[PDB]
């Protein structure tokens, strides 16, 4: 109902997620998303684009 | 006053042999001179060669750009002295009025 | 002129709907009543002629024509000739009185401009120019030169013509670099962003076309949605993620006209929907955009497939850049499309090579390629000098 | 061929977009079949 939040925080949260992912991607690569997916507890696909997005 | 005296690269190579020449002998010298410690003292640094690594590529990679100036090195030549005689001779070979 | 030339274009494009036909000449059929449009509406009725433009009271009346609105009457002409002559006769002695009294400098050129603008209404690509010339002959103002811009713009863009006008557009803007101070650069870049939009603009004035707005539009030469639409799509289909997601990500400009015209719904809309990195959603959005955008508008149609497959390709870059390792299957299969057919035109991007995509048919898997030291940087180097070297060979090819 | 087009590559080819849309239906329709 609050577009601000509705706008800002969502994306804001999403960054945090990345920031988390970013922190999770600190563990080095060639690593299965599902790890992180599992780690973050998110769909790899759901991860992916966002993951990709970065 | 020094300056008043005297009056590129191949040299740099030239010593290449020199030490090596003696060196191996210098062993064989001391070898068969005494046939000291310092020789082994040398011996270690020896492997300091065949040392080269695909870091070699860097060289290659580096050497590339080095050459990029090529088309530029003589480009100005390419452009510079060629179109220089065409403005002095046309002026001149045709100067030739009376 | 604008709707004229477009409702020209529209029906001259009539493919999808009889309305594409209908709606267009509908007005025109009244607009030829509005203005005495015959002399080009004459050839305009030969414009779409030999397709469906084949039904006319003067030129051709044919059943294969789905448009009969490409019809005339000589009354139109009599009306016209009257109107015209009326117009003519009016300005004649008027301009002649402008000549007689030595009356005004631009005020002389004024009724000239009036003389000219008839030909805009008339669909005469003639005296108006000479009139403009003899307007411009009377032009003491770059504002009359501005009117040259207008004129030449009304000239070419009444037919949506090309170069001379653009050239004039240059020539007219070449005189004083002012650009109507802030503006006529607009008209310049506008029409330029249309000129170059023939058929291209592609990178070129697409930006420019995107850039200034709405700082003019023209009526008879354009509407504002027009540039917006046009500016968007090309600049869109051309420019960067960043740029677009810097700019068409949105503009108050956009925010104003977003879906205001629905005359878009798609352009970056479905493209940022694409730029959301979709697969399937955008896959219709294309043609959804296309037939709603491309076929509709002059250059938007005329260019056609420039657009089509690049964004098609484009996303794959994203899709690649996501994945070193992407299963094309996971792509083409798991994207719920023709694998192969998708893959085929996708494979038609192997020779277009803009794929770094390293891609399977069998295992249906996609991989990447990368500039590395090669780049184009240490890559392009070869030819660049070569061409010079040629010119350098050419250089020495002089000697004597 | 006319005067000045966008020029090269070359005209390439045509009858794709709809052919695609046909499949943009079909592919998706196939995906609707899916």
């Amino acid at each position: 109902g609050d577009e601000l939040t509705r706008s800002h925080f969502n994306a804001l949260y999403d960054t945090l997620l990345e920031s988390n992912l970013c922190k999770i991607i600190e563990p080095f690569e060639c690593v299965e998303i599902s790890h992180i997916s599992k780690i973050i507890g998110l769909d790899t696909q759901q991860v992916e684009g966002k993951l990709s997005q970065m | 006053g020094v300056e008043h005296l005297l009056r590129i690269r191949l040299t740099n190579q030239l010593k290449s042999l020199k030490g090596l020449q003696s060196k191996l002998k210098d062993v064989v010298e001391y070898l068969d001179k005494v046939i000291h410690t310092i020789l082994g003292k040398l011996q270690d640094v020896f492997n300091l060669n065949n040392l080269q690594k695909a870091l070699t590529v860097k060289t290659n990679d580096e050497l590339m750009v080095i050459y990029i100036s090529n088309l530029v090195r003589s480009i100005i030549a390419f452009d510079d002295l060629i179109e220089n005689k065409i403005q002095n001779k046309k002026i001149q070979e045709q100067r030739v009025k009376d | 002129n604008y709707e004229v030339s477009e409702k020209a274009f529209l029906l001259t494009q009539s493919k999808v709907s009889i309305e594409q036909r209908k709606e267009a000449a509908e007005f025109v059929l009244a607009k030829i009543k509005e203005e005495e449009m015959a002399p080009y509406y004459k050839y305009l009725c030969e414009e779409y002629l030999v397709n469906n433009g084949q039904s006319d009271l003067e030129h051709d009346e044919k059943s294969d024509s789905l448009n009969e609105w490409i019809k005339f009457d000589q009354e139109l002409y009599n009306e016209l000739c009257k109107k015209n002559e009326s117009k003519i006769k009016e300005l004649n002695e008027k301009i002649q009185k402008l000549e007689e009294d030595d009356e005004g400098e631009l005020e002389q050129a004024q009724a000239w401009i009036n003389l000219g603008e008839y030909y805009a209404q008339i669909g005469d690509k003639d005296n108006a120019e000479k009139t403009l010339g003899k307007s411009l002959s009377k032009a003491i103002s770059t504002g009359a030169k501005i009117d040259v811009m207008l004129t030449i713009a009304r000239l070419g863009f009444f037919y949506n013509d090309q170069l001379y006008v653009k050239e004039k557009l240059e020539a007219v803007n070449s005189m004083i670099e002012k650009g109507g101070d802030w503006e006529r650069r607009n008209r310049y870049k506008t029409y330029y962003g249309i000129h170059c939009l023939a058929v291209r603009n592609f990178k070129e004035a697409a930006k420019l076309l995107v850039d200034s707005l709405a700082t003019f539009t023209s009526i008879e030469l354009t509407s504002y949605e027009s540039i917006a639409t046009y500016a968007s799509v090309t600049g869109l289909f051309t420019l960067e993620r960043t740029d677009l997601k810097s700019k068409v990500i949105d503009s108050p400009e956009l925010l104003s006209l977003i879906s205001t015209t629905a005359a878009l719904q798609s352009i970056s809309s479905l493209t940022i929907s694409l730029y959301a990195s979709d697969y399937a959603s955008y896959f219709p959005y294309l043609l959804e955009t296309y037939a709603n955008v491309l076929i509709p508008c002059k250059y938007l149609n005329r260019h056609a497939d420039f657009f089509v497959r690049e964004m098609r390709r484009k996303v794959y870059a994203q899709l690649l850049e996501s994945y070193k390792t992407l299963s094309l299957k996971s792509m083409a299969s798991a994207f719920g499309v023709s694998v192969a057919f998708l893959d085929n035109d996708l494979g038609k991007f192997i020779p277009n090579k803009q794929l770094n995509c390293v891609i399977d048919r069998v295992n249906g898997i996609v991989e990447t390629n990368r500039p590395d030291n090669k780049n184009a940087q240490y890559h392009l180097l070869v030819k660049q000098g070569d061409g010079l070297l040629t010119k350098l060979q050419k250089y020495g090819a002089a000697v004597r | 061929q006319t005067n000045i087009w966008e020029e090269n590559w070359d005209d390439v080819e045509v009858d794709d977009d709809f052919t695609n849309e046909l499949k943009a239906e079909l592919d998706r329709y196939k995906r609707e079949n899916q």
